[PDB]
């Protein structure tokens, strides 16, 4: 159950790669049919599978296998999800900061922030008001010393709306008048729907805006250039609620649906939720595997 | 005219020792023709080393 | 009456300037932006895992076809594409326990035996990086 | 127009099932005449790809020529195909991805 | 049919103009992969005649 969560996080105070791979997608053949019915199978699969392992291997070299240039420049860029660690007195408080977008002139930073702050609190979320300052403060130096300058503007993603305590100190904690505004993105809602004629689904890429506010969107399609179904059966959309600040939706809405294409553990064509909320989802067990560590590092090598 | 130096050999087992010789000779000036230092393709296998 | 808006996709950079939609294609094209060249890996497990790596290792040279060329774009190979070495010829393997003393009669308290298993993984890796000369960049781990 | 006004090289592939095929053959004869044309240096560059043909039982009217070996990695196949290619002296372009 | 199924022995002749011949010089190329492949020595029979 947490064979790998366990080895990774004890291992990660030395700083080394390392890469787990099982044995019956090297062998395959071997485990074939018991009685009759065989257990395994990749042969309609066999050649994608170099093209899953091989790039991966690559990022743990040093290697950067494709970068996005369709970013404004002199902008931020953050995520957040909480976590239940449940350890003794069943805590709710694990908060793993997901990572940053910057333009050092030239360059992408993809190394984003650490550490695990607490709260008191076992089944409400949200975050006292003490954390949140040093959390966006943290930000705000990375942001200077990787910038030589100050930041010009910030956004910021979530899961969960949240109260007026602490996204006031977030605004009190802003420098001179940069405009700060976090937006909620939830996963599943229903909003089925069909295609009239024919046998295929929706085609990616389409929307439905229901106000000013808040908005869908559609992901799993089938892209013309793939002419095949990304899901097995009908799709199921976003529903994407902004929660305060002034932001316009079409732009907000481009930008994150232009970031759902960095998975670099993988190198499927699409996929459905942003790399932001699934990156800080799957570092976030990675650091409740064992909590004695301290200062652990910020580059995501060690951690995939 | 009798200027350039055949070498043969074995392919399929050493060719770094022929290499090495090769190397060595054309640092020190004499010219050399060898299985290695002849055009990508031949008028045939045999009739151009003949 | 409501109607839906449609938004297109972007375009993801690569090297030499260039741009496309795929990232696979643009590899094949083009490759990486960042040039480094050294795979010196290492590997523990047991002997017919060794054999076993070895042969995938040197069969992924070769081109491997899928079964539907359409949606699966070709894979030439990883010189092909990326330009980097990796052979099976440099390994530096470090040997595994075969006793296992743990069996059948040991099953409870199966977080005993994880601990077991991890702490004799990690504390092999850490030896054989600290003491050993060759250097190393990453560290593939097999079991069944 | 261009096996005879505009060509320079060749490019023939020796795949598992390239013989059979009556097309190939009548454009390789035809580089076949136009070779006994010229008598200048070289024209053709037989390749091999497949693992089942066996260097021995290739296509007949071609034995007496070499191939450039792709069975291993294609990398250095076009390597050593293309320093071969630009020490035959052809002329040269600058190269521009755009295009491609 | 013949070279590979139907064919036992060989009797290629060597004139003052036979090895300026394309063709013979093909069909010796194949005798000798035949050769090869048929793990005998007893195929070709060289004639001298001028
Ligand atoms: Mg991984």
């Amino acid at each position: 159950a947490q064979f790998h969560d366990q080895l990774k996080a004890r291992l990660l105070e030395h700083t080394i790669p390392t890469q787990i791979l099982r044995e019956s997608t090297l062998a395959w053949r071997d485990f074939k049919n018991t009685f009759g019915a065989p257990i395994r199978d990749f042969s309609k699969i066999e050649g994608h599978l170099a093209w899953t392992i091989s790039t991966a291997a690559y990022y743990k070299a040093g290697g950067k296998p494709w970068k996005l240039g369709d970013i404004r420049p002199g902008v931020c860029y953050l995520g957040l999800v909480y976590k239940k660690i449940e350890k003794s007195k069943n805590p709710q408080n694990a908060c793993c900061a997901a990572q940053m977008f910057l333009d050092n002139g030239d360059g992408t930073v993809f190394k984003g922030e650490v550490g695990p702050w607490y709260n008191p609190e076992k089944g409400e979320y949200h975050l006292k008001p003490k954390e949140a300052k040093a959390l966006l403060t943290q930000a705000l130096e990375s942001y200077k010393e990787q910038n030589k300058s100050y930041p010009k503007e910030v956004f910021i993603h979530a899961r969960t709306r949240f109260n007026d305590e602490e996204w006031n100190a977030f605004n009190e904690v802003t420098p001179k008048n940069t405009n700060l505004v976090g937006v909620t993105i939830t996963k599943s809602k229903p909003l089925k729907l069909y295609k009239t004629e024919g046998a295929f689904p929706i085609m990616r890429g389409n929307a439905y805006i229901v106000d000013e506010k808040k908005a869908f969107l559609w992901t799993l399609g089938f892209v013309p250039k793939l002419q095949s179904t990304l899901s097995m059966e009908v799709p199921n959309p976003i529903f994407i609620e902004i929660n305060k600040g002034e932001a316009e939706i079409q732009q907000v809405l481009k930008d994150i649906l232009a970031l759902t294409k960095l998975n670099y553990n993988a190198c499927i064509y699409a996929d459905g939720e942003p790399v932001t909320l699934r990156f800080a989802n799957k570092i976030g067990e990675i650091l409740t595997a064992s909590t004695e560590i301290k200062t652990p590092p910020l580059a995501f090598k060690y951690y995939i | 005219m009798r200027n350039k130096i055949f070498i043969s050999h074995a392919t399929p087992e050493d060719d770094d020792f022929t290499r090495w010789l090769s190397l060595k000779l054309i640092g020190l000036g004499y010219e050399v023709w060898c299985d290695i230092l002849f055009l990508d393709k031949g008028v045939d296998f045999w009739s151009t080393i003949e | 009456m409501k109607e839906l808006i449609y938004i297109e996709e972007p375009s993801i950079l690569f090297a030499h300037g260039q741009k496309c939609t795929d990232p696979r294609d643009g590899l094949a094209l083009f490759g990486p932006l960042n040039q480094i060249y050294g795979i010196k890996s290492g590997v523990v497990g047991t002997q017919k895992g060794l054999q076993i790596f070895k042969s995938y290792l040197d069969k992924i040279q070769k081109p491997i076809y899928n079964h539907n060329n359409i949606t699966r774009p070709m894979f030439p190979g990883f010189e092909a594409v990326f330009g980097c070495k990796w052979e099976s010829q440099n390994i530096v393997f470090k040997e595994i326990t075969d006793e296992e003393i743990r069996r059948y009669l040991f099953n409870a308290s199966t977080h005993k035996r994880t601990y077991d298993l991890v702490t004799l993984f990690n504390d092999k890796i850490i030896t054989a990086n600290k003491n050993d000369e060759e250097r190393v960049d990453v560290w593939f781990v097999i079991v069944p | 127009k261009e096996i005879r006004e505009n060509t320079c090289k060749f490019l023939i592939v020796s795949s598992t099932a390239g013989n059979k095929r009556e097309g190939v053959l009548k454009e390789l004869a035809v580089a076949t005449k136009v070779k006994k044309h010229l008598q200048d240096d070289m024209f053709i560059i037989p390749l091999a790809i497949d693992e089942n043909l066996s260097y021995d039982d290739i296509n007949i009217e071609i034995v007496r020529l070499n191939a450039i070996d792709f069975k291993k990695s294609w990398a250095k196949g076009l390597q050593d195909l293309l320093d071969a290619f630009e020490k035959q002296n052809v002329p040269k372009k600058p190269p521009d991805h755009s295009k491609s």
